[PDB]
C-alpha cells in the first residue's frame, strides 16, 4: 500500500489595457497551470483543458506541454472549468477545478491557487512520474 | 467587478 500527494498551483494575472482593444476589451489576463517552485509537472501531466467562456472562439482550449497557459484580451470575469489530465493508464485520469477568472478595476491583479492531489495505490511507473514532479508518498 |  502507498498513497502520493503532489502539488499543483492554478493562478492568472490580469492588467487594464491602457487602450481597450478594436471589440471594446479592457483587459489583458493570462491564466495557467504550473509546478510550485522549479517542479515540473510535464512528468505526470498529460494536458491542461482550460474552458473558456463561449464568447471567445475556439473556447476549449489545450495545451498538451508546458507552459500550459492561456493568454487573452477580454472585458469581465467568468467562471473557468479547469481539466488537468495526467499520465496514467488507469483511474484517475484527470481532475477538474472550477477557477474563477477575476479581473479588477484598479489595474493590476496576480492571484494563485494551490492545489494538493493524492492518488492511493498508484502503479509504479505512475508513482515515479509523480514523484519527479515534487510528489511526495504519505501514510 | 465586472462578469459575465
Amino acid at each position: 500500500q502507498c498513497t502520493v500527494q503532489v502539488r499543483l498551483e492554478l493562478g492568472h494575472r490580469a492588467q487594464l489595457r491602457k487602450k481597450p482593444t478594436t471589440e471594446g476589451f479592457t483587459h489583458d489576463w493570462m491564466v495557467f497551470v504550473r509546478g510550485p517552485e522549479q517542479c515540473d509537472i510535464q512528468h505526470f501531466v498529460e494536458k491542461v483543458v482550460f474552458w473558456l467562456h463561449d464568447s471567445f472562439p475556439k473556447p476549449r482550449r489545450v495545451c498538451k506541454e508546458p507552459p500550459y497557459k492561456v493568454e487573452e484580451s477580454g472585458y469581465a470575469g467568468f467562471i473557468m472549468p479547469i481539466e488537468v489530465h495526467f499520465k496514467n493508464k488507469e483511474e484517475p485520469r484527470k481532475v477538474c477545478f472550477t477557477y474563477d477568472l477575476f479581473l479588477n478595476l484598479e489595474g493590476n491583479l496576480n492571484h494563485l491557487r494551490c492545489e494538493k492531489l493524492t492518488f492511493n495505490n498508484p502503479t509504479t511507473e505512475f508513482r515515479y512520474k509523480l514523484l519527479r514532479a515534487g510528489g511526495v508518498m504519505v501514510m | 467587478a465586472a462578469r459575465k
